[PDB]
């Protein structure tokens, strides 16, 4: 049924699984019109979907232009991811087919499940987690190409760099939500935390720097500081 | 005006006779029930007083042969039989009138009631739902499942109603996923209703058939296909005005003669809730509405 923190390590077993996060598919800016009202601009989206075990995220991005024309947005584009998975995964060879797609919001369940019928034996799960995934378009990388297109677009990132050569999916996937938490709660302070030493670069194919083991043990504890911080920021605490 | 004699009653029962019923004490002298009007059909139902488990009873039309009620002791049940010899059955319902040992259909002559309940409710079709050809008549009770309930388990005794899924491929074209999931039009107009109940009678019949067994027998499984059938509908941006008018005066019977005490059991909190003030059909069915409201307000 419902992921949560029970069978948390059920995300790195041998089960191809997919997280599906909408929350960056339909961005609006809101502003005053001429007249005094306000009105949206859309702006480019994306579907993340990311491979806990590998790191994989296949980053769709959705151009303003699907909006075009159509009405009820927030909900077209809970039907839209949908779409989107379906055919990810319809283009996916059968031993690539995920067994279970976890959506982090329950609205996602019915349009994904409709789109996924032609695939009765995978398994479509709402989480209990607060995953902060949200926070992918503050991975500086990620904001910029999601911004760029000008057509729909299929990017892949791993988005836990070489990582796995070194620890396993359970800690990548430990470092990336808590720097993704990190990200959303104070994304400037989160940034400079991140590039405060210019030695330490982003390789190319790379979404994050080049941290060695010991100087991801100061990044992760920083990032700790920081959501603390901010905590006690919000409640004066 | 036809009769439905019956043997004996030997055990002590309620008996439910459309939606009449009286209490028959163990052995007392009654021998059935006369008067029963010609043109619709009827269901006669039993809940025993020493076990109220199982309500159970038999879909029946007069028109189709002359039916009698004897008890089983082996089997423990009142059991429907048809009687071939018709020269035997009159004379044995002249004797039990002769003796007033029968009770009379006890029907209002200003009350539309069964028929509006029955309206399109014919015995073929139920002979299809409840599968038992080598009877004219058909036995549902409390703990008969339907077919969609042994998907999600002996078949011989199934309730065979329409498989109606909103999550399935027969409901959802591809390339309409949102279109059709929001707006159950196609699947209600050319699947169920071109496709497979051929017309809206026959879909409204199987609505009726499936809220009365649901009533008469709180049969779980019913309720499911009544409320699935109305949400089918309520779903629907395009339904044909007759049907939307037919419905809202099906459902406004229903409502009606519902007990005011299994509300809570079989009316369906989402579905109406939704049928009547999120869906499209939300303005369309005035006088269920007006009824709810003023009979079920705390559903609401
Ligand atoms: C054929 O369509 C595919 O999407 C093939 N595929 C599953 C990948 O490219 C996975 C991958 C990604 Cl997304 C990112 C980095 C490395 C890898 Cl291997």
């Amino acid at each position: 049924g419902a992921m949560n923190s029970s069978n948390y390590a059920e995300l790195f077993n041998n089960d191809i699984k997919l997280f599906v996060d909408d929350t960056n598919v339909y961005r609006v800016t809101v502003h005053k019109t001429f007249e005094g009202n306000v009105a949206t601009k859309a702006i480019n989206g994306c579907i993340f979907t990311l491979n806990p075990k590998t790191g994989h995220l296949f980053l769709k991005i959705i151009h303003t232009s699907v909006w075009a024309g159509q009405k009820r947005l927030s909900q077209l584009a809970k039907w839209k991811t949908a779409e989107e998975v379906s055919a990810l995964v319809r283009s996916l060879p059968k031993e690539e087919q995920p067994k279970q797609i976890i959506v982090t919001r329950k609205a996602m369940l019915d349009p994904l499940e409709v789109h996924m019928l032609d695939f009765p034996n995978i398994a479509i799960r709402p989480t209990e987690l607060r995953l902060p995934f949200s926070a992918a378009m503050s991975i500086d990388k990620l904001s910029d190409v999601v911004m760029k297109a000008t057509e729909p677009q299929m990017v892949l990132f791993n988005i836990y760099d070489d990582w796995l050569d070194r620890i396993s999916s359970y800690t990548a996937f430990s470092r990336l939500t808590l720097l993704l938490r990190a990200l959303k709660t104070n994304e400037e302070s989160a940034k400079m935390i991140l590039l405060s030493d210019p030695t330490i670069t982003i390789k190319s194919y790379h979404l994050w720097p080049s941290f060695t083991d010991e100087q991801w043990i100061t990044i992760e504890s920083q990032m700790r500081d920081l959501i603390l911080t901010e905590y006690g920021r919000k409640y004066n605490v | 005006m036809n009769t439905v004699p019956f043997t004996s009653a030997p055990i002590e029962v309620t008996i439910g006779i459309d939606q009449y019923s009286f209490n028959v004490k163990e052995n007392q002298p009654f021998h059935g029930i006369k008067d029963i009007p010609i043109g619709h059909v009827h269901v006669i139902h039993f809940q025993h007083a020493d076990n109220s488990s199982m309500r159970y009873g038999y879909w029946f039309d007069c028109r189709m042969g002359n039916f009698y009620i004897q008890y089983d002791p082996k089997d423990g049940l009142y059991k429907m039989m048809e009687e071939r010899d018709g020269a035997k059955f009159e004379n044995i319902v002249h004797n039990f009138k002769e003796r007033q040992m029968m009770v009379s259909y006890p029907k209002i002559d200003e009350d539309d009631t069964w028929y509006n309940l029955t309206e399109f409710v014919q015995m073929d079709k139920i002979r299809k739902i409840v599968r038992k050809d080598e009877n004219q008549f058909s036995y549902v009770d409390s703990s008969m499942t339907t077919v969609q309930e042994n998907e999600l388990s002996d078949p011989a005794h199934s309730l065979n109603y329409t498989v109606i899924n909103f999550k399935s491929r027969e409901a959802i074209r591809p390339g309409h996923e949102m279109e059709d999931f929001l707006d159950k039009s196609y699947y209600l107009n050319t699947v169920m209703l071109q496709g497979i109940f051929k017309n809206s009678s026959n879909y409204f019949g199987e609505l009726q058939f499936a809220f009365l067994n649901a009533m008469f027998f709180g049969n779980y499984g019913s309720s499911l296909q009544w409320h699935a059938m109305i949400e089918l509908i309520c779903s629907s941006a395009t339904v044909p005005k007759h049907m939307l008018d037919k419905l809202d005066e099906i459902l406004y019977y229903q409502i009606k003669t519902l007990p005011e005490q299994y509300s809570d059991i079989l009316l369906n909190e989402r579905v109406w809730n939704i049928c009547l003030y999120s869906s499209f059909q939300k303005n369309s069915l005035h006088n269920t509405e007006k009824i709810m409201e003023n009979k079920y307000p705390e559903l609401l």
